[PDB]
């Protein structure tokens, strides 16, 4: 029984657990659209992280060799 | 020099000419890699029973709160990399004719 | 950035080299050594709608003085002409990764040879030699990021 845990799970109840079946139709759609868009942001953020490890490593080679 | 500087320059231009193509080829590979990673991580929606249709919409709502946290954790890693990249780059940086031809001839 | 001008000098049409030789022979009208000293470069500059200083005048002579005789001869004059007739660093960095295939951070000889064969043009033993010792300006068999920038100066 956590205060911040009980309140967190209530976000579903306040947003979903109360209304229409025809609105739940066009509401579960936009809930997946948000995941897909965030899953796309997460892919691009992972790819940029790969390129930075190369960018940083090349810098570590330059800073050393130029001393 | 063993070869003419005109050939030396022609070869240098063709090296970047394909290195650009390998980059655009790399972008097309990354575009296809994303769509495949999105059909796996974001299996598209398809239908239900009005009662047990809801516990999936509840499951989607809980997914958004976790996906955005995973997106934040990787974002903050990219953010800290930007700080170090600019910091590392800071450290290393420390270490007429045609108007004449007409007015002459 | 130097051997990019000699290429433009080499590819000058003999009808362009004629106009330059003609304009060069008016340039040097009245010079003892038959070459552009500071008097000759002085007149044609102040009369070209300018007025450089005697010191500032020499740095245009010495910018293409591969002779040291304080006088721009005709061959140096062609280099001077093509100097007044590239690639951004941020863009050359993105291509530096395409060469570095093993992703170590340098461009060894093997990675250079693979790119050269991928150009479709016929590569020779002397093309590979001169190119590597042109980019590798300290003879370590590799081209780090700083040299690769100097290596691709002004390349289209
Ligand atoms: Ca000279
Ligand atoms: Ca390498
Ligand atoms: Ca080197």
């Amino acid at each position: 029984r956590e205060k911040k845990k009980i309140l967190a799970e209530r976000r579903k109840v306040l947003a979903i657990d109360h209304l229409n079946e025809d609105q739940l139709r066009e509401k579960a759609k936009e809930l997946w659209q948000s995941i897909y868009n965030l899953e796309a942001e997460k892919f691009d953020l992972q790819e940029k992280f790969k390129q930075q490890k190369y960018e940083i490593n090349v810098l570590r080679n330059r800073i050393n060799d130029n001393q | 020099s063993k070869i003419s500087a005109s050939r030396k320059l022609q070869l240098k231009t063709l090296l970047l000419q394909i290195a650009k193509q390998e980059l655009e080829r790399e972008a097309e590979e990354r575009r296809g890699e994303k769509g495949r990673a999105l059909s796996t991580r974001a299996q598209p929606l398809e239908l239900l029973g009005f009662a047990e249709l809801q516990d999936l919409a509840r499951q989607l709502h809980a997914r958004v709160d976790k996906v955005d946290e995973e997106r934040y954790d990787i974002e903050a890693k990219v953010t800290k990399n930007i700080t170090e990249i600019a910091d590392l780059t800071q450290k290393i940086f420390d270490l007429s004719a045609d108007a004449m031809m007409q007015a002459l001839l | 950035m130097d051997d990019i001008y000699k290429a433009a000098v080499e590819q000058l049409t003999e009808e362009q080299k004629n106009e330059f030789k003609a304009a060069f022979d008016i340039f040097v009208l009245g010079a003892e050594d038959g070459s552009i000293s500071t008097k000759e470069l002085g007149k044609v500059m102040r009369m070209l709608g300018q007025n450089p200083t005697p010191e500032e005048l020499q740095e245009m002579i010495d910018e293409v003085d591969e002779d040291g005789s304080g006088t721009v001869d005709f061959d140096e004059f062609l280099v001077m002409m093509v100097r007044s007739m590239g690639k951004s660093e941020e863009e050359l960095s993105d291509l530096f990764r395409m060469f570095d295939k093993n992703a170590d951070g340098y461009i060894d000889l093997e990675e250079l040879k693979i790119m050269l064969q991928a150009t479709g043009e016929t590569i020779t033993e002397d093309d590979i030699e001169e190119l590597m010792k042109d980019g590798d300006k300290n003879n370590d068999g590799r081209i780090d990021y700083d040299e690769f920038l100097e290596f691709m100066k002004g390349v289209e």
